[PDB]
C-alpha cells in the first residue's frame, strides 16, 4: 500500500508532466518560428528547449515512484540519465536569471543598447548560461553507484561519498548558495531597480510591469524554497538517523512541488505575450 | 544509500 | 545540389552573398533615430532646423553618441494624405510655431490669422490614423517678438474670450495651455512645449530627453514588460 | 464678370451636349451581351515560389519582357532583380533616396527606371561591360512626387507627377519633349497601349484622360469615380481599360464606346483597390484590396471566382507575366509570392 | 486677367473633345467578347495546364 | 574593362566575378566558397585571391579568365592578355579563300544538353600573335564587340561553326570548350591556314 505523501505527489507529476509537455511544445513552435529576426524570442526559445527536455523524462520517475523503486534499466543508466534532467531544470533557472539581467540592461543605460545591441551577444550570454549547469552536473556524474540487496530482490540507485564527507559538504554548499542566492539576488535587485526607475517618469509609468514582476518573483522563491531546504538538511544530515528517513519521505513532495515550476513558466509568457494567438496563426 | 537524487 | 549543374551553383552562391549583403546593410538602419519636422513655413521652421543642427530634405547629426536624422517635407507643397504613410514608423515628430504671429493676417484672407492655421494644422496632424502612438515635440519660438507686440497691442483680437493681466506670463500660458487641448489621447502620446528666443543652450538637450524617453518606453514594451 | 459666367454657361452646355451624345448611343449593356457565356470553374492558385529577402517596406514590382525575370522596390533603398525560376537574386542596386514609390523595367532587358517623391527619375544600365548596375541619366523639372514611370522605347520614357503634370523625355538628351497638362487632382497612375501610341492616366480628382503621344495632347476624359484613382491598365487587346479607386470600387471603360462596361464592387468589402492587372486572354481580372489579401474576378461578368489570401498586411503591387504562365503579388510586409 | 484666358482654353478644349465619333455598345461587346473567347485557347490561367509541361510546377525545390 | 597579367583588375568589380584558368588549372567563385582544381596537377599549384588589391595569386602559356553566372550572362567573356568527357576534332587544316562559308565540327561522347537546357560550348578564336577572343557561348548565343559574321548550330553529339561571309580578317585558330562539368577539357587545336 502507497503512503499518503506518495498519491499526492504522483498526481501533481502526472498533471504538470501534460501540461508542461503542451504549452513547452506550443512555445517552443511559436519562438522557433520567429528566432531569426526577434532578439527578444532566442531568449526563451532556450527556456522552452530545456524545459520541454527536463519535462520529457517525467515518465521515468513516475514508473519508478508507481512501484517500489522500479529501476529495471541495470547500473549503465544510473550513471547519466538522472543527470540529465537534473543539469537541465538548474539550466532553465539560469535562463531565467539571465533574462532578469538581462531585463535591467534593457531598462537602464538606452544609448548602448541601441549602437551595440546584436543576436551575438545573446547568443554568448545563453551559451554561457547553458555551460554553467555542467559544472554543478559533473559531481553528480563522478559520484553514482548501484548497490544490489541479495534479500528478496531490489536495486537501489544512489549517490555515495563513501568516506568524502568533505567533498559531498563542499559540493552541497556550492550548489545551494549558488543555485539559489545568485538567481534570487539577481532578479529582486534587477526587478526593484527596474519598478522604481520606470515609476519616476510619466511616459513609462504603467500598471502591468508590477503584475509580472511580483509574480514572477513569488512564484519562483514560494514554488522553489522547500525543495532545497530539505534536500539541503537531507545532504548535511548523517543517514543514521530517524529525521533523515522523514526528510526521505518528504522528498518526494519536495520534488514534485520544485518541478510545478516547469509547468507555471511559460503560462506568464503564453498569458503576457502581445498578439500570441496572432503570432500563432502566423506560425 | 541516500535513495533517490542529490 | 547534385541535380543542380557547374553555372548553377555559382548562382546558388552568389544569390546566397546578396543575401548576406542586404542582412548586413538592413541592421545598420535601425539604430537611427529618425524624427520628422513639420510647421507652418513662416513660424520659424527655417531657423530652428539651423538652430538645432550644428522634394524632402533629409539632416544627419550626432548628439551624445546617438545618430538623428530629420525629413523636413515642407517644401513638397503637395497633397499630405497621399504619401503621410510613407512616415508610419518615425521615431519623434517635431512642431514649430511662432507665437508672435498671433496679430499677422494671412496674405491671402486678411480675416484669418496664422495661429489659426497652425492650431488646425497640428490638430489634423494629431489626430492621424498612423500616428496612435508617436510622440510629439511642440516647439514655440520667437517669443521675444511675441513679449513686445503684447503690450502696444493687446491679445483680445485673437483671443475674444480672453480676460486676464494681458501680460507675457499670462498670454503665453493659456497658448501652451490651449495648444496642449489639442491632445484626444493623454494615454500613449504625450506633448513637449518649450520656449526659446533667437540664442539658445538646450533645446537639443530637450529633444534628446525626449527621444531617451521614448527608446525607453519602446525598449519596455519590445520585452513585454511594459 | 459677364465674360466668365458667359463662357461658363457655354461650358456647361458643351458638357450637357457630350451627356447627351454619350447618352445617345447607349442603347445595351456588356452584362446582358456576356450574360450566355458558360462561367469559369474555381481559380485555385497556390504559391509555387515564396521570394523573400527584404528588410523593409516595398512598394512597386514590375515583371519581365521573358516573363522569368524581375524587378521590386523597397524602402530601405534597395532595388532587387529575381530570378523567378530557380529563386535567385540576379541584382541589388542602392538608392541614392530611400523614399521610392515605382519601377519600371525596360522592354529590351537592358535599363530600369527608379523614383519617386523627390522630383529626379533615375534610369540604371543592366547590360553594362564594366559588370555592375551604376545611373546612367537623371530626368528631373517635376514639382511633385512622381507616381508611375512606364517605358516607351529603349530611348523613350513617361513619367507622371505630383504637381498634376506628365512628362515625356528622352535619355539621350534629358530635356522633356512633350507636356501633358489639364488635371486638377495629383496623377496616380498611367498605362501604355499595346502598340505604344496612346496612353492614359487618372487623377485624384476621379478623373481620367487619353493622351496621344505623338500630337502630345489629350484625346478624351472618362469620369464616374467618387475618390481617388490608384490604379489603371489596358485590356490585352489595346481598345478598353480597367481602373481602380480608393473607393471600394472598379470600372472597365472604353475606347471607341464612350459609356460604361462594367463595375467590379462587393457588399462586403467598404476599403479601395492598389493594384489592377489582366491576364492573356482578358476573361480573368485581377484586384489586389488593401484588405490583407487580393481578389480575382470574372471581367466579362463581373463574378468573383477566387481568393488569393495569402497575406498577413496590406497589398500595394501585383503583377502578371507576358505569356501568363503565373502572376507575382507583392504586399506591403515585405514578402513576395507567385500563384500558379 | 488669367480667368478669361483659362476659360477660353477650356472652351476650346470642350470644342475639340465634341468632335468624335460613338458606336453602339452591342458592338464594341461583342468585339470583346469574340477576342476573349479566341485567345482562351493559349490561357495557363483560366485552364489547368498538365503539370508536365508547367515551368513553374511545384517541384521539390 | 581590361585585365593585365598572377593577375591584375582595373576598370570592374573583381569582387563579382568568378575566375576561371585556360588547359583548366583553377576555379575560385567569389568569396571563394567554392574553389576547384585540375585532376592532372591538384597538389602542386594552389590558388589565392586578394580582393582589396584586386589579384589572384598562382602558387606554382597561362591565361586568366573573368566569368558571371545568372541568367543570360555571358561567361568567359574577357580571356585576358596571357569519366572526363573527351572533345575531339577531325580537321586540322584547310584552305579558304574569303567570299565562302566555312564549316568545322567538333564532337562529343555524351548529351551536352542539361536539364536546364544549356548546352556547354564554347566556341573561341585565337589570332595569330593574340589573345582568345569569345565567339560562341551556350553554342546558341553571340558575344559582344565581335563581328556578327561567325554562328553556329549543332545537336546530339554533333555541333558546328560556321563562317558565312568570309574576309581577310577571319584567320585564326578555332576551339571548341566544354564546361558541363569540372574539370574542363579541350579539343584538338584546329588551325586555319590562309
Amino acid at each position: 500500500t502507497l503512503r499518503v505523501p506518495d498519491i499526492l505527489a504522483l498526481v501533481i507529476f502526472a498533471v504538470v508532466f501534460l501540461v508542461g509537455v503542451l504549452g513547452n511544445a506550443l512555445v517552443v513552435w511559436v519562438t522557433a518560428f520567429e528566432a531569426k529576426r526577434t532578439i527578444n524570442a532566442i531568449w526563451f526559445l532556450n527556456l522552452a528547449v530545456a524545459d520541454f527536455l527536463s519535462c520529457l523524462a517525467l515518465p521515468i520517475l513516475f514508473t519508478s515512484i508507481v512501484q517500489h523503486h522500479h529501476w529495471p534499466f541495470g547500473g549503465a543508466a544510473c550513471s547519466i540519465l538522472p543527470s540529465l534532467i537534473l543539469l537541465n531544470m538548474y539550466a532553465s533557472i539560469l535562463l531565467l536569471a539571465t533574462i532578469s539581467a538581462d531585463r535591467f540592461l534593457l531598462v537602464f543605460k538606452p544609448i548602448w543598447c541601441q549602437n551595440f545591441r546584436g543576436a551575438g551577444l545573446a547568443w554568448i550570454a545563453c551559451a554561457v548560461a547553458w555551460g554553467l549547469a555542467l559544472l554543478l552536473t559533473i559531481p553528480s556524474f563522478l559520484y553514482r553507484v548501484v548497490r544490489e540487496e541479495y534479500f528478496p530482490p531490489k536495486v537501489l540507485c544512489g549517490v555515495d561519498y563513501s568516506h568524502d564527507k568533505r567533498r559531498e559538504r563542499a559540493v552541497a554548499i556550492v550548489r545551494l548558495v549558488l543555485g539559489f542566492l545568485w538567481p534570487l539576488l539577481t532578479l529582486t535587485i534587477c526587478y526593484t531597480f527596474i519598478l522604481l526607475r520606470t515609476w519616476s517618469r510619466r511616459a513609462t509609468r504603467s500598471t502591468k510591469t508590477l503584475k509580472v514582476v511580483v509574480a514572477v518573483v513569488a512564484s519562483f522563491f514560494i514554488f522553489w524554497l522547500p525543495y532545497q531546504v530539505t534536500g539541503i538538511m537531507m545532504s548535511f544530515l548523517e543517514p543514521s538517523s530517524p529525521t533523515f528517513l522523514l526528510l526521505k519521505k518528504l522528498d518526494s513532495l519536495c520534488v514534485s512541488f520544485a518541478y510545478i515550476n516547469c509547468c507555471i513558466n511559460p503560462i506568464i509568457y503564453v498569458v503576457a505575450g502581445q498578439g500570441f494567438q496572432g503570432r500563432l496563426r502566423k506560425s | 544509500f541516500k535513495p533517490x537524487a542529490x | 545540389g547534385c541535380t543542380l549543374s557547374a553555372e548553377d551553383k555559382a548562382a546558388v552562391e552568389r544569390s546566397k552573398m546578396i543575401d548576406r549583403n542586404l542582412r548586413e546593410d538592413g541592421e545598420k538602419a535601425a539604430r537611427e533615430v529618425k524624427l520628422l519636422l513639420l510647421g507652418a513655413g513662416e513660424s520659424g521652421k527655417s531657423t530652428i532646423v539651423k538652430q538645432m543642427k550644428i522634394g524632402i530634405v533629409e539632416t544627419h547629426f550626432t548628439f551624445k553618441d546617438l545618430h538623428f536624422k530629420m525629413f523636413d517635407v515642407g517644401g513638397q507643397r503637395s497633397e499630405r494624405k497621399k504619401w503621410i504613410h510613407c512616415f508610419e514608423g518615425v521615431t519623434a515628430i517635431i512642431f514649430c510655431v511662432a507665437l508672435s504671429d498671433y496679430d499677422l493676417v494671412l496674405a491671402e484672407d486678411e480675416e484669418m490669422n496664422r495661429m489659426h492655421e497652425s492650431m488646425k494644422l497640428f490638430d489634423s496632424i494629431c489626430n492621424n490614423k498612423w500616428f496612435t502612438d508617436t510622440s510629439i515635440i511642440l516647439f514655440l519660438n520667437k517669443k521675444d517678438l511675441f513679449e513686445e507686440k503684447i503690450k502696444k497691442s493687446p491679445l483680445t483680437i485673437c483671443y475674444p474670450e480672453y480676460a486676464g493681466s494681458n501680460t507675457y506670463e499670462e498670454a503665453a500660458a493659456y497658448i501652451q495651455c490651449q495648444f496642449e487641448d489639442l491632445n484626444k489621447r493623454k494615454d500613449t502620446k504625450e506633448i513637449y512645449t518649450h520656449f526659446t528666443c533667437a540664442t539658445d543652450t538646450k533645446n537639443v538637450q530637450f529633444v534628446f530627453d525626449a527621444v531617451t524617453d521614448v527608446i525607453i518606453k519602446n525598449n519596455l514594451k519590445d520585452c513585454g514588460l511594459f | 464678370g459677364s465674360e466668365l459666367d458667359q463662357l461658363r454657361q457655354e461650358a456647361e452646355q458643351l458638357k450637357n451636349q457630350i451627356r447627351d451624345a454619350r447618352k445617345a448611343c447607349a442603347d445595351a449593356t456588356l452584362s446582358q451581351i456576356t450574360n450566355n457565356i458558360d462561367p469559369v470553374g474555381r481559380i485555385q492558385m497556390r504559391t509555387r515560389r515564396t521570394l523573400r529577402g527584404h528588410l523593409a517596406k516595398i512598394y512597386a514590382m514590375h515583371w519581365g519582357t521573358d516573363s522569368r525575370l524581375l524587378v521590386s522596390a523597397s524602402q530601405d533603398g534597395k532595388l532587387i532583380i529575381w530570378d523567378s525560376y530557380t529563386t535567385n537574386k540576379v541584382h541589388a542596386i542602392p538608392l541614392r533616396s530611400s523614399w521610392v514609390m515605382t519601377c519600371a523595367y525596360a522592354p529590351s532587358g537592358n535599363y530600369v527606371a527608379c523614383g519617386g517623391l523627390d522630383n529626379i527619375c533615375s534610369i540604371y544600365n543592366l547590360k553594362t561591360r564594366e559588370g555592375n548596375v551604376r545611373v546612367s541619366r537623371e530626368l528631373a523639372g517635376h514639382t511633385g512626387y512622381l507616381s508611375c514611370c512606364r517605358f516607351l522605347d529603349d530611348n523613350q520614357i513617361v513619367t507622371s507627377s505630383g504637381d498634376t503634370t506628365c512628362a515625356l523625355w528622352d535619355i539621350e538628351t534629358g530635356q522633356q519633349t512633350t507636356t501633358f497638362t489639364g488635371h486638377t487632382g495629383d496623377v496616380m497612375s498611367l498605362s501604355l497601349a499595346p502598340d505604344t501610341r496612346l496612353f492614359v492616366s487618372g487623377a485624384c480628382d476621379a478623373s481620367a484622360k487619353l493622351w496621344d503621344v505623338r500630337e502630345g495632347m489629350c484625346r478624351q476624359t472618362f469620369t464616374g469615380h467618387e475618390s481617388d484613382i490608384n490604379a489603371i491598365c489596358f485590356f490585352p487587346n489595346g481598345n478598353a481599360f480597367a481602373t481602380g479607386s480608393d473607393d471600394a470600387t472598379c470600372r472597365l471603360f472604353d475606347l471607341r464606346a464612350d459609356q460604361e462596361l462594367m463595375t467590379y464592387s462587393h457588399d462586403n468589402i467598404i476599403c479601395g483597390i492598389t493594384s489592377v492587372s489582366f491576364s492573356k486572354s482578358g476573361r480573368l481580372l485581377l484586384a489586389g484590396y488593401d484588405d490583407f489579401n487580393c481578389n480575382v474576378w470574372d471581367a466579362l461578368k463581373a463574378d468573383r471566382a477566387g481568393v488569393l489570401a495569402g497575406h498577413d498586411n496590406r497589398v500595394s503591387c501585383l503583377g502578371v507575366t507576358d505569356d501568363g504562365m503565373a502572376v507575382a503579388t507583392g504586399s506591403w510586409d515585405s514578402f513576395l509570392k507567385i500563384w500558379n | 486677367t488669367a480667368s478669361i484666358a483659362q476659360a477660353r482654353k477650356l472652351v476650346e478644349q470642350l470644342k475639340m473633345e465634341a468632335n468624335i465619333d460613338r458606336i453602339k455598345v452591342s458592338k464594341a461587346a461583342a468585339d470583346l467578347m469574340a477576342y476573349c473567347e479566341a485567345h482562351a485557347k493559349e490561357d495557363p490561367l483560366l485552364t489547368p495546364v498538365p503539370a508536365s509541361e508547367n515551368p513553374f510546377r511545384e517541384k521539390k525545390f | 574593362v581590361q585585365l593585365v597579367e598572377s593577375c591584375s583588375a582595373s576598370g570592374f568589380a573583381f569582387s563579382s566575378f568568378g575566375m576561371h584558368w585556360v588547359e583548366w588549372v583553377a576555379y575560385i567563385s567569389s568569396g571563394s566558397g567554392t574553389i576547384y582544381y585540375a585532376d592532372t596537377v591538384k597538389g602542386r599549384f594552389t590558388i589565392s585571391r586578394d580582393d582589396p588589391k584586386n589579384t589572384l595569386f598562382l602558387q606554382m602559356m597561362y591565361y586568366c579568365v573573368r566569368s558571371i553566372y545568372y541568367y543570360g550572362s555571358s561567361p568567359f567573356d574577357f580571356w585576358g592578355q596571357g569519366s572526363d568527357i573527351v572533345m575531339t576534332q577531325a580537321t586540322s587544316s584547310v584552305p579558304v579563300t574569303p567570299g565562302e562559308s566555312v564549316s568545322i565540327s567538333c564532337r562529343s561522347s555524351k548529351s551536352l544538353l542539361h536539364s536546364n537546357g544549356n548546352t556547354y560550348l564554347y566556341w573561341f578564336l585565337q589570332r595569330p600573335g593574340q589573345s582568345p577572343q569569345l565567339l560562341i557561348y551556350r553554342m546558341s548565343n553571340l558575344a559582344s564587340g565581335v563581328p556578327d559574321r561567325f554562328s553556329g548550330s549543332g545537336s546530339g553529339t554533333a555541333f558546328t561553326l560556321t563562317i558565312s561571309r568570309l574576309e581577310a580578317e577571319d584567320v585564326g585558330v578555332y576551339y571548341c570548350m566544354q564546361h558541363l562539368e569540372y574539370p574542363l577539357t579541350f579539343g584538338a587545336g584546329t588551325k586555319l591556314e590562309l
